[PDB]
């Protein structure tokens, strides 16, 4: 029941704005080759290599569908949204999304929904019950988006006797229908658009969780599966060094949970140290991937990486961040 | 700069009482009297630990927090009981149950807010703030649920300072409180995520040493609380005098641990003689290097020798050579070598002060952190996960707001915290 | 012009005290001029040391830095925020005394790498000297770190990170270690109680043969500005070598019947230069000399022959002569609490040699040793560093060995 790690690149097509300054292309994406040309000599292999083309639709057919099956056949499955700010992240989860029109242009989150419904009353045999929470993730602290307000200080993580993450203060709605999916994401999105409805000072660098899940029992065999829409910070790292007097935590929080999942992610690199401690208590958003990573969990990384020459070296660091977690 | 003192539990409570009968009588401080120094020396930074009011009084910038008034009452009427500003009491008239949940849910919070309000009023009193020492026991509510309680508010308030966390840790084979080791697990729950510096404290090395080292029969708590005063004062007040090379406690934070989790601390006091019989001609750095590295003058319960060393942080105090400060350590990173890990080369601090104490030429004090704490914790949870199966006596705690699944994350984050010296003992 | 100078770090404060009871006594200055210098540190205990009995009273006390914060013993804090109240008062400070001296001569800095205190606060002020008076004369000596007799916990660090700013902000730099001065402590002063008050007075010693009575009132000067391209072969500042040889006692070492050849051979023997770069491999590009006491010339036109004979210390190829002669007139001075030798000849020298490339492969290892493990690092990040910034230095280092590699022995 334990599965190794499946990977998706995808590229976003140039956006206008960042044309508008003169700028030019960097990559040649090679699909059959799985690799690309990082300006001249920086080819880098993955699993499942997308051009500048991609719909949400093609990355759901290539990737969600193997992990539906086995989200209906009891094993954890976790998706993240890693990647540049602007890069893409928000349309690749595209948790219920609004304003990008038209239906290839929402993502994974309204299309889950739409296929789970066509299997929940095949699968009436056996107790299925699905149930959401929408969460956000800032200075090291919790924020129930399901809620207008909770204090982070009353809200405290828990772990269970048979060693899984447990949440504690959490909005949980035993979901029915996609019309309160999508609405509970407009409210969650309508009351943390900027950041748990607060001044833009920088809400895209904060993280959201969002989880789906699912009971199994008939003689009664407890297997509870959970479908995880998790959504991560930028990739981006911000030097920072005077900005506000001593007031650059901003940067401790990202900068040591990134650097903690990246010696997570290279203990998993050298096969000499998957054997070791894997820290997972330097950070909260490493431990609620604790189960997620592996175990009888599934995991599929996508990786946003940009196209054009003005994002080069910051998409370098995301093709080495992801060569050495792509995995 | 500035440091506070913080007193929990009634160990915590003969803890400070014996630390401030201790330091006062290093500055010449009569009781109700002032300051006596001959020299001018011992008045120089006495900022530090002490506040000036009328040029006769200068009183100990100190908490006295107990959920019991027997215990402080019997504190305030004992040897210094008059150097205290007596609204620095802080007390409810509760019970003092032995529930870590006790002191860290309910009766807890009736006195959290007027701590807060005492540290409050005597953080920004006076100039700018270096540290927080916090002395309590894990065998009470008082020290393990109301102590964690405060110094996780204080983080969240404070993120700037030193936490210089003092604790008890009950020792395996002499369990003096058979139902006491679900809050030693409670308590090292929510250690780890909010101090920096702790030095744990294991009764059982101190009756090692004065019963067994030392020929004084009778082990009477006031010898024991004397030692840990004695280990504590060659600490903080020494690096804060006038010293060759003097650190603080920001550079043996820097130094000792490896990682941000905190990679709990054990200390040693050197010169360790029985009474009068042994005068020995036998006095230096040299002995006293010999003497702190061994298996006794050890205050952990584990064997250190049985696993790495991490961060040797040895201070001296004394009027000495550096060169055989240096050559001694050279000789320590020689002997011991297997297990003094080698990829961190230099694995020693050193640590001068000038002055020595009140009656002995020359002393030494050690703090330490090897992988030894491993074949501790493991022990504590095994006492832990041994009698939390049986459940019969365990629902005192079910009623207080304490949830199951609380047990559970502790005993994950306490045993990951072993598993990572599990690790790097190799 | 007296190289009004800069002190930091609780070795470069003490080591300030010894140097400048030295000063104070070797021109008879009485405790009633004016101290050309300033003390700045980030504790204020060391600096209440010299502010509470000795020298309190000679100073005007109007004019020297302390810092009430932290310690802050690692580069990141020491460089960045925790120093950054503290260097604006220590420039307009060092700004009045550039104002009050007419025509002055450069900057002799006192420093250390053990500790990150008395090195960031160093580099960034080092930086703001070359921005402010950049067309002058910068000299720099730090404590090096002990190959294998240190004493900070996080040694290589600071140093790794500082040897960016040694570069580009001086040309001169001496790097006198610990080490070999305990040797010369048992072995030639014959004591066995080395405290670093002795140690500060010997560099105290080699600065005095450098500067004091040279320049103040005499007639036989011999320039720093004819150091600074008279010791480098080509102008990245590389690291030459000091050593003060008659460290023979005023007790014991009644060896009456001395010469200048003598010590001056010694200054050439390996066991004694105070580092552990030993001519084993490294050799000699510029030798230039100081001499106080007595000269015949015929002893440095002598002992210039009989070390140029030798082929076994042998030089570089392609440099063919790298020589400059220091005499004076006056002697050294002995402190009353001292232990120096009162010998009416004495040779100091100084140096560059190959094998700083050695001590660098020293630094070096032991830095990527514990980088390899990723282990202090959130201490850095803490105070707002980077991983770019440790490649930089680890390059830096490369560098500036493949330079000693190409530009040394190879012809
Ligand atoms: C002249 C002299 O030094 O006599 C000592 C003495 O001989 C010895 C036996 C003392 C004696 O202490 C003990 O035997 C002892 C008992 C219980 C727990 C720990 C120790 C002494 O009690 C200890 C005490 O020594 C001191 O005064 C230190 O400064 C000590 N201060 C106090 O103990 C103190 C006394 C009254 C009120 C408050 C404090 C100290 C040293 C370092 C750090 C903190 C405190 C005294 C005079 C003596 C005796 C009485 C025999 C020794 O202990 C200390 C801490 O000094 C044990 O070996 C050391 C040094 C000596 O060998
Ligand atoms: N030769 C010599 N070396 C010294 C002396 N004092 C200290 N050292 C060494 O030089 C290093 C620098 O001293 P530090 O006290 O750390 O100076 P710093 O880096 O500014 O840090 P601070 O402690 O805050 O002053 C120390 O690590 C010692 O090993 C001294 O008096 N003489
Ligand atoms: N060494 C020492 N240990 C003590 C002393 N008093 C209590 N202890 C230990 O501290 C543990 C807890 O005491 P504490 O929590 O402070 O008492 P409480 O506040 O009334 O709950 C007990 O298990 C004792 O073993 C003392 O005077 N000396
Ligand atoms: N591959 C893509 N195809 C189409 N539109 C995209 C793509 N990637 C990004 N976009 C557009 O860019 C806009 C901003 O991107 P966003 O998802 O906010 O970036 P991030 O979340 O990574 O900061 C979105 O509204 C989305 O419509
Ligand atoms: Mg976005
Ligand atoms: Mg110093």
């Amino acid at each position: 029941e334990e599965a190794p790690v499946r990977v998706a690149l995808r590229v976003r097509p140039l956006l206008p704005k960042e044309l508008l300054h003169g700028h030019q292309s960097c990559l040649q994406v090679e699909p059959g080759l799985g690799r690309v040309t990082l300006g001249r000599d920086r080819h880098f292999g993955f699993h499942v290599v997308l051009a500048e083309d991609a719909g949400q639709e093609a990355v759901y057919q290539a990737c969600v569908q193997p992990l539906l099956e086995a989200f209906f056949e009891g094993f954890n499955a976790t998706v993240f949204a890693y990647g540049q700010t602007g890069s893409g992240k928000t349309y690749t989860m595209g948790e219920a999304s609004v304003a990008s029109l038209l239906e290839d242009e929402q993502g994974i989150v309204p299309r889950a929904m739409a296929e789970a419904f066509k299997l929940i009353d095949e699968n009436d045999l056996l107790d299925c019950l699905v149930h959401v929470s929408y969460l956000e993730v800032y200075k090291e602290e919790f924020r129930d988006l399901l809620e207008v307000g909770t204090a982070s200080r009353d809200i405290q993580l828990r772990e269970d006797e048979r060693g899984n993450v447990v949440l504690c203060g959490v909005k949980e709605v035993d979901v029915e229908g996609l019309d309160e999916v999508l609405s509970l994401l407009e409210m969650g999105n309508a009351a943390r658009h900027t950041g748990a409805t607060h001044l833009n000072h920088l809400s895209s660098r904060s993280h959201t969780v969002f989880t789906v899940t699912l009971e199994q029992r008939g003689p009664g065999q407890l297997l509870v599966s959970k479908f995880h829409f998790v959504d991560l910070a930028g990739s981006e790292r911000v030097l920072k060094t005077g900005s506000t007097g001593e007031r650059l935590k901003e940067s401790i929080q990202i900068n040591s949970s990134l650097l903690a999942l990246g010696n997570v992610i290279s203990a998993l690199g050298d096969p000499q140290r998957r054997g070791s401690h894997i820290p997972y208590r330097d950070s909260k958003i490493t431990r609620i991937l604790k189960d997620s990573l592996g175990g009888n969990a599934k995991t599929v990384m996508i990786a946003c990486v940009s196209p054009s020459s003005s994002d080069f070296d910051e998409t370098l660091n995301t093709l080495n961040y992801a060569s050495r977690a792509q995995n | 700069r500035e440091i506070v003192h913080i007193q929990a539990g009634q160990c915590g409570n003969q803890i400070g009482a014996k630390f401030w009968e201790v330091i006062s009588d290093e500055h010449g401080i009569d009781p109700t009297g002032s300051y006596h120094g001959d020299s001018d020396l011992q008045l120089e930074r006495i900022n530090v630990y002490y506040n000036e009011a009328a040029g006769n009084k200068y009183v100990p910038r100190a908490i006295l927090v107990d959920l019991e008034p027997g215990t402080m009452d019997s504190v305030r009427s004992g040897p210094f009981g008059q150097i205290f500003r007596p609204d620095n009491f802080v007390f409810g008239q509760s019970g003092a149950g032995n529930n870590w949940a006790k002191g860290h849910y309910t009766e807890g919070a009736e006195l959290v807010d007027s701590v807060l309000d005492v540290v409050r009023k005597e953080s920004e009193s006076c100039d700018c703030l270096q540290g927080f020492q916090l002395t309590h026991s894990l065998g009470g509510g008082t020290g393990s649920g109301m102590g964690t309680l405060l110094i996780s508010k204080i983080r969240e308030e404070y993120p700037d300072r030193i936490m210089n966390t003092f604790s008890v840790v009950p020792s395996p084979k002499v369990s003096d409180t058979v139902v006491e080791p679900y809050n030693a697990t409670l308590s090292v729950h929510q250690l780890v995520e909010n101090t920096d510096e702790t030095y744990c404290i294991d009764n059982e090395a101190l009756y090692d040493i004065c019963f067994r080292t030392l020929k004084l029969t009778t082990p009477t708590y006031g010898d024991l609380n004397h030692l840990v005063s004695a280990t504590m004062s060659g600490v903080t007040t020494c690096l804060r005098f006038p010293g060759q090379l003097n650190a603080d406690l920001r550079k043996l934070a820097v130094n000792m641990v490896p990682f941000p989790r905190l990679h709990f601390f054990m200390p040693g006091f050197a010169p360790l003689t029985s009474r009068g019989s042994q005068q020995y001609r036998a006095l230096t750095v040299p002995e006293l290097t010999q003497q702190m590295f061994d298996a006794k003058n050890m205050m952990a319960a584990c064997d250190p020798r049985h696993g790495r060393y991490l961060t040797v942080a040895a201070v001296f105090r004394g009027r000495m050579s550096m060169k055989e400060v240096d050559e001694q350590m050279l000789n320590v990173q020689n002997k011991n070598s297997s297990y003094f890990v080698e990829w961190i080369p230099n694995n020693v601090k050193t640590a001068v002060c000038d002055i020595p104490p009140r009656g002995l030429k020359m002393s030494a004090t050690f703090i330490g952190n090897s992988t030894a704490i491993q074949e501790l914790f493991k022990r504590i949870s095994e006492q832990f996960t041994a009698m939390f199966r049986r459940k019969a006596f365990l629902h005192w705690y079910t009623g207080e707001g304490m949830d199951e699944m609380e047990f559970t994350e502790a005993e994950s984050n306490m045993n990951d915290l072993v598993s990572e010296y599990q690790q790097y003992q190799d | 012009r007296e190289c009004i100078s800069i002190h930091v770090g609780q070795a470069g404060v003490q080591i300030g005290n010894a140097c400048w009871e030295l000063y104070c006594l070797e021109h008879g200055i009485q405790p009633d001029h004016v101290p050309r210098a300033v003390f700045v540190d980030l504790e204020p205990t060391v600096i209440d040391e010299v502010r509470t009995g000795t020298y309190r009273q000679l100073f005007h006390p109007e004019q020297l830095i302390t810092g009430k914060e932290d310690a802050a013993n690692n580069y990141a804090r020491g460089h960045y925020t925790i120093g950054k109240e503290i260097i604006d008062l220590v420039l307009d400070r060092i700004r009045k005394l550039a104002d009050q001296c007419t025509g002055l001569q450069g900057f002799s800095v006192f420093h250390s790498f053990g500790g990150g205190t008395g090195s960031g606060f160093t580099s960034l002020l080092m930086e703001r000297l070359s921005v402010d008076y950049g067309k002058k004369s910068k000299l720099e000596f730090s404590i090096y770190p002990a190959p294998q007799v240190s004493t900070a916990v996080v040694e290589p660090y600071n140093s790794i990170l500082t040897t960016h700013t040694t570069l580009e902000h001086s040309d001169c730099a001496f790097m006198v270690d610990n080490e070999a001065i305990y040797d010369i402590c048992r072995r030639n002063l014959d004591i066995e109680r080395p405290t670093y008050t002795n140690l500060n007075r010997l560099i105290g010693q080699i600065v005095s043969s450098i500067t004091a009575s040279l320049r103040f009132d005499g007639a036989l000067n011999v320039d720093l500005t004819e150091f600074q391209t008279n010791l480098v072969p080509y102008p990245r500042a590389h690291f030459p070598l000091a050593t003060y040889a008659p460290v023979i006692s005023a007790e014991k070492a009644y060896h009456e019947q001395l010469s200048v050849a003598e010590i001056t051979n010694a200054c050439f023997e390996p066991a004694n230069q105070m580092v552990k770069c030993d001519p084993r491999h490294g050799k000699y590009m510029a030798c230039c000399l100081l001499y106080r006491g007595d000269v015949v010339p015929k002893d440095v036109n002598a002992a210039i022959a009989t070390i140029k004979t030798k082929r076994t210390i042998q030089f570089v190829d392609w440099c063919p002569t790298g020589f400059k002669v220091g005499i004076n007139y006056e002697p050294p001075t002995v402190v009353p609490g001292g232990d120096l030798a009162k010998v009416q000849r004495a040779v100091c020298m100084l140096s560059n040699t190959t094998a700083i490339a050695e001590a660098w492969a020293r630094l070096d290892h032991k830095f990527d040793l514990m980088y390899a493990k990723r282990a202090f690092v959130h201490w850095y990040v803490g105070e707002g560093m980077e991983e770019g910034e440790f490649s930089e230095a680890r390059e830096d280092m490369a560098a500036l060995e493949k330079d000693y590699e190409e530009v040394g022995v190879d012809s």
